[PDB]
């Protein structure tokens, strides 16, 4: 209706996953080996197809190095290690279950570990040039970081400030007051405690929250299964060993049923060349966009919408998984909505008030100004609101009455 | 009754030696590539070179070192760490300094620093 | 057909046109609300203002020209349907 | 020159559009009914050719599930159906169209 | 030769569906920014 608002009168802080694959395995197949390994014939007919056994290779080698640079884009972004002070006391704020457990030989949180634990005919499996510890290292500097600089260590030198500081900046970024956050500090500070707790219990209960890693893994291993079941495969060809081809035959039809057998195992590995070429280009992709998240949600407050979770968003954490991240972001969302009747303008004296930043509300027999996302009213004053042109352009306008603190 | 063993990509794995019944196994002959690790005719003409995926003691045969990425020949494996160089792999990283000789590493994140909070 | 089908999408037209008019009617009912939590109700010409107190123009621009500003919008979308129903080739992508 | 501004004095609300793809059509062509629709000699022949019929067919079932997730994600947004109210005066702005 | 151009035009739509599924996400976070919220980005919700 045209004078009805809803304003909330209570919060509710959220926090939410998201998985995001940065990275998938480093193969790598040998042409000659793979087509024939130990054959001399086969090698000798295979020079007289030209370079088709250097292109695959040099696609898959750009692949491997793709792959080492979209890991080291995504989590590579902070020039030093942070470490957090042996002292905790974050004035209520409990990050245990993301800070590092020095207890365990690995390093690794407790969110981390239930992460990691949750997930030749000539060819080759590369090793990554990052290893695991160092991509836990680069998270937990990252989170040391956020703790305990804020924003700032992205942006210059870091510089330290009180995490309840920070909260009430953050708060202030999103449209609310700062006095909202220290007058209400232990319950937002239960409130996250509870959300990073439903966290881990979501993340241990379902098994199939991983959806996007384990499919990555479940292609490239498919993939490679079918090109070492095609290795066996007539082609039209007498026989698919190429033992019995040279054996059994005259070097003409050994010759013509080994070009046989070349054509068959070249065209399959080219489509496994291809295929490999397509989902490198979408992993790719997605790994664009971790280096996006990391920079925008983590290093700082993103105000664009539903792009750092589900709410208005406060901040986010990152987590390291087998071959990809986890964010956790925490958002600020509304609750406890009530009804009020609301006016554009006041006329006080001839003279339209606009509020300053807020809005005008009312019990249903007085009018009070207040902030848009959260019910705290006050008395009209001149202090908060700003005079424009008489009482009659404006459509909507309600007579009433405004203080002046300069009457003692 | 059993013969011989075909793994799961339908490869033969084992076989029973006939005459003794003794189980073997079949694994394959060492194969990878090789890699040369320079640091630019510009300053040097000394090279390092690496087997990938081969065990040091296989390799045909200055100073040999083993590393997850395979057998390194040819640079002494320091104990310190600086930022990396040249990637050779698994967390190691190969230079050149100072007489003056190839030397092989583990990466170095960054300098550690601790915020007064 | 020589071995090749077609098969249908999941969702309907009637159920995608049945979703952008929940997005219109959220739109306009509520504002930013509807999309980051609970919706709240609001007149439209306050969320104008609002609008205009995002991009740096004082609200009061908005609520003394509050007609001209809705004839202005109106001529508007009159002319998009206008060039909409004209030319041919504006869904060129598409197409 | 240094001590000159321009400052509006008017304004004008502008509407524009925008078309974007987010869907194609799913088709799902048969590997053996293509290539043979009846003969039985082609298929046992086609049948030494291992699995190129099958990658096949699991590529474009992978496409049409992913133009059915396009469709999904950037439509389907909203927890709730809202309803406009059946008064429509809106302070002059007309929705109509 | 029946399956060669089998390979081909499967290859051919793979690459498209790659496009598509580029221009789908573009439009939904066009959905998510300019509709259900105001966008600060220059030139991404219209001209002005
Ligand atoms: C805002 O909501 C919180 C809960 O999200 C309210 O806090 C709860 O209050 C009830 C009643 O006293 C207690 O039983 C719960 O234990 C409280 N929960 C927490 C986490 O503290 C809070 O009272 C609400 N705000 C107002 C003004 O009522
Ligand atoms: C932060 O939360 C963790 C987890 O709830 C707390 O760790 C618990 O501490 C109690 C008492 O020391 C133990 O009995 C539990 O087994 C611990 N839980 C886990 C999962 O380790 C920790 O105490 C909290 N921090 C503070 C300062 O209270
Ligand atoms: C209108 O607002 C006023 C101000 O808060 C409310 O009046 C107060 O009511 C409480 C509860 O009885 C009293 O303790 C205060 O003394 C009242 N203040 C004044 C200035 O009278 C009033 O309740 C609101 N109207 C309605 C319908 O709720
Ligand atoms: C095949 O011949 C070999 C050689 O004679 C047999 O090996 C001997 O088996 C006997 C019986 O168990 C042992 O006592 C001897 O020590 C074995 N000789 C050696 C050198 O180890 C073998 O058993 C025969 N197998 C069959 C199936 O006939
Ligand atoms: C701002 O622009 C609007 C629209 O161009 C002006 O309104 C027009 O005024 C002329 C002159 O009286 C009329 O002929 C038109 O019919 C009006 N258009 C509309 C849509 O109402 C307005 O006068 C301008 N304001 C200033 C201060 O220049
Ligand atoms: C909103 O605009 C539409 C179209 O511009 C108006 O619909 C017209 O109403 C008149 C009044 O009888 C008819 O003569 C026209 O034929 C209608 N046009 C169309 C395209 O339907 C509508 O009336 C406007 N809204 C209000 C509240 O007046
Ligand atoms: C506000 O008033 C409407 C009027 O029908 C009612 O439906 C709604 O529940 C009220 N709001 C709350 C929070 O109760
Ligand atoms: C709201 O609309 C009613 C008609 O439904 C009208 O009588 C009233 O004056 C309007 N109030 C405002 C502030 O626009
Ligand atoms: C507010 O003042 C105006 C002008 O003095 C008057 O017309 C109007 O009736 C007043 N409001 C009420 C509720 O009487
Ligand atoms: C390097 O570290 C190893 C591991 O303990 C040690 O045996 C060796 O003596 C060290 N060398 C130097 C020069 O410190």
């Amino acid at each position: 209706s045209n004078n009805s608002i809803a304003i909330p009168t209570n919060f509710t802080i959220s926090v939410t996953t998201e998985i995001l694959p940065v990275s998938m395995t480093k193969t790598s197949v040998d042409c000659t080996m793979y087509i024939c390994g130990d054959s001399t014939e086969c090698s000798n007919l295979l020079l007289q197809y030209g370079s088709f056994c250097t292109q695959l290779n040099r696609a898959l080698t750009g692949i491997a190095v793709e792959q080492d640079k979209n890991t080291q884009e995504v989590f590579a972004q902070v020039k030093q290690i942070y470490k957090t002070p042996p002292i905790k006391d974050f004035g209520g704020f409990n990050f245990s279950q993301i800070l590092p457990d020095p207890s365990k030989p690995s390093k690794r949180s407790f969110i981390e570990d239930l992460l990691f634990n949750k997930v030749f005919n000539g060819l080759t499996v590369l090793p990554p040039l990052l290893t695991d510890e160092m991509i836990a290292q680069y998270t937990s500097a990252l989170l040391a970081g956020t703790i305990t600089s804020g924003w700032t260590f992205g942006a210059g030198p870091a510089l330290q400030i009180p995490f309840p500081m920070q909260m009430a900046y953050r708060f202030n970024g999103i449209g609310v007051t700062q006095n909202v956050l220290y007058e209400n500090q232990k319950l937002i500070a239960n409130q996250f405690n509870s959300a990073i707790g439903k966290i881990q219990d979501s993340l241990s209960s379902t098994p199939s929250a991983l959806g996007k890693l384990q499919n990555v893994v479940n292609q490239n291993a498919q993939a490679l299964n079918t090109l070492v079941k095609q290795l066996s495969s007539n082609f039209g060809a007498i026989s698919s060993v190429l033992n019995d081809i040279l054996s059994r035959l005259d070097p003409p039809e050994a010759e013509v049923q080994i070009d046989r057998l070349i054509t068959g195992r070249l065209q399959s590995l080219q489509t496994y060349v291809t295929q490999q070429l397509i989902r490198a280009a979408e992993i790719r992709a997605s790994a664009n966009l971790a280096a996006t998240k990391m920079s925008e949600c983590v290093l700082g407050q993103s105000k664009r919408v539903d792009f750092c979770g589900k709410g208005y968003h406060l901040m986010s954490f990152p987590q390291s998984a087998p071959h990809g991240v986890v964010f956790l972001h925490v958002t600020y969302v509304p609750a406890q909505e009530k009804n009020f009747t609301t006016a554009p303008a006041i006329c006080h004296d001839g003279k339209a008030h606009f509020p300053r930043e807020g809005v005008f509300v009312s019990n249903g027999t007085h009018w009070f100004v207040t902030q848009r996302n959260f019910y705290e009213p006050q008395i009209i004053t001149t202090d908060n609101t700003f005079v424009s042109g008489n009482c009659d352009v404006v459509i909507g306008i309600v007579n009433n009455t405004v203080y002046d603190p300069l009457q003692p | 009754f059993q013969q011989f063993g075909r793994d799961i990509a339908d490869t033969t794995d084992a076989v029973r030696d006939p005459q003794t019944l003794e189980i073997l196994d079949i694994t394959p002959c060492s194969f990878g590539g090789v890699s040369v690790i320079t640091p630019g005719t510009n300053t040097s003409n000394q090279v390092a070179v690496l087997y990938q995926g081969v065990n040091c003691t296989e390799v045909p045969v200055s100073n040999v070192f083993q590393t997850r990425a395979g057998c390194l020949i040819g640079a002494e494996h320091v104990n310190n760490s600086y930022e990396c160089d040249i990637p050779i792999g698994a967390g190691i990283c190969a230079s050149y300094q100072t007489s003056q000789s190839i030397i092989a590493y583990t990466m170095s994140l960054g300098a550690e620093n601790s915020v007064a909070y």
